[PDB]
């Protein structure tokens, strides 16, 4: 049970999602996590095997329900770079330890 | 994935809304034969639901999930609004660049992913915004 899942949902999951998950993937690559996967979808489409999952809150309660086993990060705006570093850096901390 | 030429590329258009710059893609996709007129509205629908701001003075409007079958043919229209739009959630939240897509398939992240990997520098999307020149858009855009 290695947390390696990190998925971006949405309304749509056709418009934020896409940019969501550009950024979060490019960070990962570049840490030299080829083991992390990242993909997005629509929230309505979440496989329950995710162990992450990056929303916007509007609609974090949505995907909590989901899953409410599963770990939901919240975001509050779409170029929130200082979130997206935040989350960033605490998932490789978490990814080590 | 798309064909980007100067049939696609519209500089230094005007509009006082989101929803008028949407009109306008969502006609141009039409025209193309990208898409079929029911997949206007279902851009203007999808814009409702959560803005298609993606940050750094860029949008990209797109239908529904629910509007893949008015799709004909994936496709981009490139629209340029020097002045500006406001597109996001904030009145800070302003697209120059308007990126209207169709997606076979509703395969629109794909389309999202191809164009903002080449505009991963800042640089690009200044000169995006700006320029007078449909070849330079071109030039920019080809490596994607």
């Amino acid at each position: 049970s290695h947390v390696r899942k990190i998925i971006v949902a949405s309304d749509a999951g056709m418009g934020s999602s896409a940019m969501g998950a550009g950024v979060l993937r490019k960070k990962i690559q570049d840490a030299g996590l080829s083991q992390i996967s990242v993909t997005n979808s629509a929230i309505n489409n979440l496989p329950p095997d995710v162990d992450l999952v990056i929303t916007h809150r509007d609609l974090t309660e949505r995907a909590m329900r989901q899953v409410p086993q599963a770990q939901h990060i919240s975001l509050t705006n779409f170029l929130d770079s200082g979130l997206y570093t935040s989350l960033t850096e605490r998932l490789v901390a978490a990814q080590r330890h | 994935l798309f064909k980007l030429g100067a049939e696609n590329i519209f500089l230094g258009r005007k509009a006082a809304t989101k929803e008028e710059a949407i009109r306008f893609a969502g006609e141009q996709l039409v025209k193309g034969g990208y898409v079929e007129p029911e997949y206007v509205q279902a851009m203007l629908d999808r814009e409702k639901l959560t803005p298609t701001y993606l940050g750094e003075s860029i949008a990209v409007p797109q239908g529904t999930v629910e509007a893949k079958d008015r799709v004909l043919k994936t496709g981009v229209v490139f629209c340029q609004y020097p002045e500006g739009v406001r597109f996001g959630e904030e009145e800070d939240d302003i697209a120059r660049l308007v990126i209207g897509i169709a997606a076979r398939n509703n395969e629109h992240i794909q389309v999202i992913t191809s164009l903002t990997n080449a505009l991963d520098d800042e640089s690009v999307i200044e000169r995006l915004a700006h320029t007078t020149s449909v070849d330079e858009v071109l030039e920019l855009l080809a490596g994607r």
